[PDB]
């Protein structure tokens, strides 16, 4: 899980 | 003024003309910017929701990693074509973001670019038909912790019709999963893919909403801040008529 | 965190079946100690209008008349802290004058995010899981449309559930007639009259939508740039389940 | 008509  | 696409009191937009219109997907995974890291898993996203507007008859083109001139300038060009024979135009970005901004593979540019070409006056062959735009990209750094839930011819105003859907709310992060895509992408590209034809698209994004609010939480042990967060899209509409694709 | 589930995981409709359908809180501001701003003559109607439909929908209706940007915090906070358990919803309405991110209090401006602030599940668990409903009449700028002619057990994100309505979309003025009042408010009121008991909201928002749109235009002679402009309202929703007020 |  990454974020933008 | 402007070719009358349906009556003035329909309850549902035309989507009975030859195409079904242009589906532009800005699709960025790597960028010029050294702060920036790639965003491993978009094409999983560009890949679903491409192959997802093909079979709803939309002519899709994928724009891997322009800079913000050529995102522009492709938005320009595709804002002059003659859309009188399609039901719509849909827009779609997925990249890094920060409040009131979206990242080309060069510089950042206002989110806003991305529809302010298509209002009537500019765009008249798109006059009275829906007009589209998805974003996957942070609006902010916030963070949401998420709660436990227990036990003849008439007149429109040029800005009409617009429906720009956010994979999150202002100010907030946008979670990605490397090997999945997107949170608001699978989502979207799910509940298109179960009732696209069928289900009007305000009903439709309100279960992306609850897909993507209930079926995912972040998994971060290594950073106990961003680990267990929640996620809620935001959709925002103009639409003046209820938005059905039906089948070509 | 851990609030009380209002309705189940799955469920495609949110539980509009508590004891009670919730308050509404509508912040009505006529005059304005600004020098700058003028009387909004008409605001009277939009806010009898407002209150009349909710009424039969079933709110407890509470009408402010002219507050102080504190005295609408306050009671917003007030608002905030009671106990919505046996609600359904709850609905705040501002009619006002405005600027983008801006809102006018009788003395003041603040920013339009003051108002739900406050209601995010975490800060308001009693509501968690439950549609919080704001509508607000006020320009968001003063840009003009000159309009076109057509011929020829389960978690949830703390900022979901909200469903945020402005007469207008941001950078553009709102129209008010002084006699029949907001274009928005007549729209709303008519539509809430004509079907809030069966359509879903965002169905029944697009009619309002619709109405805004088509049916009417400012009617301004002494102003050629303010004359025959159109409008739409601005719908903004983290909604993650319809809502349908039945009853 | 009147702008707010």
């Amino acid at each position: 899980d990454e974020v933008d | 003024v402007a070719r009358m696409p349906v009556d003035r009191n329909a309850p549902y937009y035309n989507m009975n003309h030859k195409h079904r219109g242009m589906a532009i997907i800005f699709n960025h995974e790597h960028f010029d910017i050294h702060s920036l890291k790639s965003r491993t898993g978009t094409n999983v996203d560009s890949d679903n929701l491409s192959k997802v507007l093909k079979t709803l008859g939309f002519k899709v083109t994928v724009f891997p990693n322009l800079k913000s001139e050529e995102i522009n300038k492709f938005i320009q060009q595709t804002a002059e074509m003659d859309h009188s024979d399609a039901d719509c135009l849909l827009v779609a970005v997925l990249t890094h973001g920060e409040l009131g901004m979206l990242y080309a593979k060069d510089t950042h540019y206002k989110p806003d670019n991305l529809w302010y070409y298509f209002t009537a006056d500019k765009c008249p062959t798109l006059a009275g038909k829906p007009k589209l735009f998805f974003i996957q990209a942070c609006q902010g750094d916030r963070l949401d912790g998420g709660i436990t839930l227990s036990r003849t011819s008439y007149r429109i105003p040029v800005h009409a019709d617009f429906l720009i859907a956010f994979s999150t709310v202002p100010g907030y992060f946008s979670w990605r999963n490397t090997t999945r895509g997107s949170w608001f992408m699978q989502a979207l590209c799910e509940e298109l893919r179960y009732a696209g034809t069928e289900r009007d698209i305000l009903t439709l994004l309100t279960f992306v909403c609850q897909k993507v609010a209930l079926d995912f939480e972040s998994n971060a042990p290594d950073s106990a801040m961003m680990h267990q967060q929640k996620q809620v899209p935001c959709i925002t509409s103009m639409l003046t008529r209820l938005l059905v694709f039906g089948k070509k």
